[PDB]
């Protein structure tokens, strides 16, 4: 072992290599594995698809402004339109997978900032109006980032999610969000963040279009900054890889 | 930009709207207008067939305060020139970030029905494409020039071969040089 | 040959065989099974049609010189060198110091010329192609004393049969042929600079042995070299600008490659 | 002196005799393949393994 | 082995120590050695001179401008006037040596650039006019750098060498000049470049004034650059050391 | 291998080797000794003149192209293919995937043309038949640079001797030749559909090496293929309608068989 | 390599040598006869004997 700060990951067809990174946080202490034949209840045979599904699908990018609050994604839904993971997701009826989340954000030695890369299992949300429940087009984007705000929510539109960043939108203390697995991105000494998450859920296999497994949240606790005479555009990107996929219950598409 | 050394460096910027493309070209050693002249393109023109892999190396040559990530995709031919970044991310790719041994090597594997291929441009035995997209912007502190270039190397792997020796069409003579 | 491939599984360690430094002048050694997960396929190919033994040992034209039968100066001569044709010149300039044998071959041809006599009946013609090393006698006509060939090697061949062929050892002064020379010939460092300073190689003469006729015939010989037992050292990049002089390296600067209408255009 | 050697098969034998005095009358050494890439690729002094990082 | 990036070289009387450097590229795979008595044809006895000839003779310096094209040197001739290597070069008639080329170019972390340090064996050149051949005062400098240009050559002066950098002046593709041994100088992560070259030539021992062995070429593929407020002068220097020298055929000087 | 026969006696059992069902796609296996009582005769014949090794390995004409000696465009060329003659085409279309070698042969001929000169005395002529694989140089006249043949294989032959012959390995891209192709060439499924989508095979050039004469001579070459080591897969029914296109299967529908004037007429 | 094999008699020996490097310079394999009819006639799955009735 020489020069700890360099990693390398070759999963299937893609490879992501960082030179300046921290350690790798591996789930709750387990590596994602297939489903044993002692805990299954499906009566069909599964379908370990290919290397063609365990790949590195990169999602959209965004700009880290100087007033931005935070973004998030829904994991089983963000990869709905990507390659052969989005075809075996809708043609079948069941499935279980694990992911390998990644994040890139690189700045010079004259910038500053921080971020909290964390994934929350079973993330709920709260509508703006108390009586109603949130919409769907205001809860999940089509692999495009959803963003928090500074003002709380207003009183509209009776279905919008409440983007109150200091409460996280779930109704908890934002400082206590370090229980779920995570990693910090400090531009002083960091350039990325890796996270390996297994499949955590009550039932053995669950639908993909009806119930979202996890939720990826990004929150900058310390805003960007820089003196005059430097690049004012700092973008962010994320790369995710389905790990150990399986399916059951073949039907027509939807 | 062909009668100078500016035809060797890819220009990289620092821009607002992400997902900008940096470069791209089809994959055809000895056939395309980019690889038909390099060290592998001048040896591959003496033959007619070939089969193997290719190692493409890069080298970010910006200042030591520069930063950024990049994507490198190779989409086999069923439908080429992916317009968006999300169209290219489905194929084979890799994610490279700069700084402290910046140079990264993408390995174009060998994926073809037949065993060999034609150096000439043959529509039956096409190869694929190659592209690179902005995974994250180029951020820089103040008092640093933002325009930074990159050099792109190319080489052959160890499962490579050739066949059917022929004569190259580059050199052409008109009369005996007195 | 070529080598096989090996089966790879998903990994999350810190091996990173991708990121390296290119400043060290070291080509990488990454195979496809290192960067992604692949199958196991055993290659049965073989790198045989590319070795220098198989790549160079083919005959090619070098020089064709003709000589009429009309007058007392019919004979024609040629000074040995290999940089007179473009095809075989550039197939040498990918190395610096070679070492080989040769198998000569002369495809002689004939043709008639206008005349006024009533009938014509030309018997077969014969040659008579001589070789004069450097520093030796020389002929000046087709009826000279030099054509005896008491020690020179000659070849006599009658038209109508197979062409003549023969071998040649590694005849040189140094331990290997030199295709590029950097330096002059005079110790005062003046005068001739190029590669022909260390190239003499002798001469080559040809002649009709028949007395005369009524045509009279005209002929053209064609040489063919075939390097047999090659050995190459110190490769170098191929040529990019056309040849324009026989004993120089003068060129005219051109673009490095043809052009496309964009950087992102396919 | 006759040698019964192998032939070039896709995936047998073939005889051969020499008839002259010199050595420049034999045929080419086509059936010889010897490779060594280390001279041109990787001429460095310190040996570098692809697992460890390049420069520290 | 600790902190790879530091080397140290003590050859004879001089010592050159760099703290930030890349690996060392050693010829075609051989270390320079003396001439065995199985491949010699000289009938005299050689003269292994001293440690006084295997030393570090530093040549002239130059400025890396923002429009410069490239420089070069001729190796057996550049050391003609340096110390006891230039006396045993002209008093004798034969000789064979190997060199240890070095290069220094150091800039801050706010500059950028690159260079190709390569040595070519048996480097020819092309005159401007096609008929004539190049001069000598336009082909070799007296240990002063010769430089390429941007405009091609013109048509003068019927003897000038053609300084067409993109063709290298030899008549080949400049991108293919990585076959001969070499090393890059990237100011981002590099500060020097070392190269050990053995004696490569057809004959065993060759003259020194009539035939030049090698040629050292420097070409910046990426020009220098810097924002306002930094030192605008970046000089370059080179240090060379004859290795394993030998001579024969003593006569008068010339 | 053929088999013998066996002696049979009268029977009255329920063996019934005659009645069977033909719906099962099974050809019967009844011999004459099963249906009637016969003698015992041991056959000494042998099925040797019918195997594919002996049935295909005979030379046949493929294409004869001629080239005059008059002008600077005398040379003639041909694109390789085997579906240009009716005799050898139909002897291939009883199988689908073949695999063989070949032994070429060129029976060259000559002839005079009208002229006005007083006398004529034509020495022997020579060729010079070249082979250009796909994706290579090409000649355009009889005095071009391409005729050097630095790597191309050529054959030189003087008129009056035996004809030239040579072998050819299994040069292809797939694991066996394909005589029938069902599908297009473009992935968009548009344009060319027939069998020539996977047939290039190179070219073939011929030329007079002699300078010129007074005739001047005209010549015609004739090719001859001979598949040597055959292997056939997937037989199919022979052809019933004439050939009418070189790279198609277009036909004109005809009757299945000639006609007789009755059903019971002999 | 010479083999002394048999000849084609109605109802002796004959020598043979190869002189080249490749395998495409030998003569045809005329003296080879191998028959198998089961692939084209009788491709059925269940084996049918001619004594028993065809379909039950
Ligand atoms: C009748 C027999 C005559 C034999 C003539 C021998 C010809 C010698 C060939 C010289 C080698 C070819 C030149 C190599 C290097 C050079 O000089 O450019
Ligand atoms: C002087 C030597 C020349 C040798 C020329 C080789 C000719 C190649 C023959 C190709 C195989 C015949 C075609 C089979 C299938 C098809 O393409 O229809
Ligand atoms: C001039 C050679 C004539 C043809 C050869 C006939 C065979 C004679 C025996 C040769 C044995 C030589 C030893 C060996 O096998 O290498
Ligand atoms: C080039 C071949 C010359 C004619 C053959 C003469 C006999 C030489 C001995 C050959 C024995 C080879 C082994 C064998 O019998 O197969």
């Amino acid at each position: 072992g020489y020069s700890d700060r360099v990693r390398s990951i070759t999963l299937g067809n893609s490879t992501i290599t960082t030179q300046e990174c921290a350690n790798v946080v591996v789930g709750y202490g387990v590596w994602p594995e297939y489903l044993k034949d002692n805990e299954a209840t499906g009566e069909d045979q599964p379908t370990q698809p290919d290397v063609a599904t365990c790949r590195f699908y990169t999602l959209e990018s965004v700009q880290w402004m100087k007033n931005s609050a935070g973004w998030w994604w829904k994991l089983p839904d963000a990869l709905s339109q990507m390659g052969l993971f989005g075809q075996n997701m809708q043609y079948h009826y069941l499935g279980r997978t694990g992911y390998t989340i990644h994040v890139q954000c690189n700045a010079s030695k004259f910038h500053q900032g921080c971020l909290l890369v964390v994934c929350v299992p079973e993330a709920e949300m709260g509508c703006s109006n108390l009586n109603n429940t949130p919409k769907f087009a205001e809860l999940s984007g089509g692999d495009n980032a959803r963003m928090f705000t500074d003002t709380e929510v207003g009183t509209s539109n009776d279905k919008k999610v409440q983007t109150a960043v200091w409460n996280a939108g779930m109704g908890v203390g934002v400082g206590n969000l370090t229980i779920f697995p995570h990693q910090w991105i400090n531009l002083r000494t960091n350039n990325s963040a890796t996270i390996v998450m297994p499949y955590i859920n009550s039932v053995p296999m669950d639908n993909m279009y009806r119930h979202n497994n996890l939720t990826l949240m990004i929150i900058p606790f310390v805003p960007l900054n820089y003196s005059e005479g430097s690049s004012p555009y700092v973008p962010i990107t994320v790369t995710i890889a389905p790990m150990c996929a399986e399916y059951n219950g073949l039907r027509l598409a939807s | 930009n062909v009668n100078g050394l500016k035809a060797y460096q890819i220009p990289v910027q620092s821009n607002s709207d992400n997902r900008r493309q940096v470069f791209g070209f089809p994959l055809q050693p000895g056939a395309n207008n980019v690889l038909n002249r390099t060290l592998l393109g001048e040896i591959l023109n003496y033959y007619t067939h070939w089969s193997g892999s290719i190692k493409l190396t890069f080298m970010f040559c910006g200042s030591a305060m520069a930063t950024g990530k990049f994507l490198l995709a190779y989409s086999p031919p069923g439908a080429g020139v992916p317009k968006n970044r999300r169209d290219a991310m489905l194929g084979t790719h890799v994610i490279w970030d700069v700084g402290l041994q910046s140079s990264c090597v993408l390995c174009v594997p060998w994926i073809s029905q037949t065993h060999y291929r034609y150096v000439v441009e043959d529509e039956y035995t096409a190869a694929g494409y190659v592209t690179c997209w902005y995974q994250t912007n180029i951020i820089v502190p103040a008092d640093v020039q933002s325009t930074c270039d990159i050099l792109c190397f190319v080489s052959a792997c160890n499962d490579f071969s050739v066949r059917m020796l022929k004569d190259t069409p580059f050199i052409r003579q008109d009369n005996f040089y007195q | 040959r070529v080598a096989d491939t090996v089966s790879s599984k998903p990994t999350n360690s810190e091996s990173i065989p991708a990121l390296t430094a290119a400043e060290t002048g070291h080509t990488s050694q990454v195979v496809p099974s290192d960067t992604m997960q692949t199958r196991h396929v055993k290659n049965y190919h073989s790198r045989s049609e590319s070795s220098i033994e198989n790549f160079l040992c083919r005959s090619a034209c070098v020089y064709y010189a003709t000589y009429n039968n009309n007058s007392e100066k019919g004979y024609a001569e040629w000074v040995i060198n290999t940089r007179q044709v473009a095809q075989l010149l550039r197939r040498k300039l990918e190395f610096t110091y070679l070492r080989f044998d040769l198998e000569l071959t002369f495809v002689i041809t004939s043709a008639q010329e206008p005349s006024t006599a009533t009938s014509v009946d030309a018997p077969v013609q014969t040659q008579q192609i001589m070789y004069v090393p450097p520093g030796g006698p020389v002929p000046t006509k087709v009826t000279d004393y030099a054509w005896q060939t008491s020690t020179n090697p000659s070849v006599f061949w009658t038209e109508g049969n197979a062409p003549p062929r023969m071998s040649i050892p590694f005849i040189s002064i140094g331990n290997a042929y030199s295709c590029f020379y950097d330096g002059w010939t005079q110790f005062s460092r003046n005068g001739v600079y190029g590669i022909n300073t260390l190239n003499n190689m002798g001469t080559l003469y040809m002649r009709h042995v028949n007395e005369a006729g009524q045509g009279p015939i005209k002929s053209t010989v064609r040489i063919y070299f075939k390097p047999k037992h090659v050995k190459a050292w110190v490769p170098r990049p191929p040529r990019l600008c056309q040849y324009e002089k026989q004993k120089n390296v003068n060129f005219n600067p051109t673009g490095v490659t043809t052009t496309r209408s964009n950087i992102t255009t396919t | 002196g006759a040698q019964v050697s192998t032939q070039k098969t896709g995936a047998i034998h073939y005889t051969n005799i020499n008839y002259y005095k010199d050595a420049a009358s034999n045929s080419a050494n086509r059936q010889d393949f010897t490779q060594d890439p280390g001279k041109f690729t990787e001429p460095v002094k310190d040996i570098m393994i692809k697992s460890m990082p390049a420069l520290n």
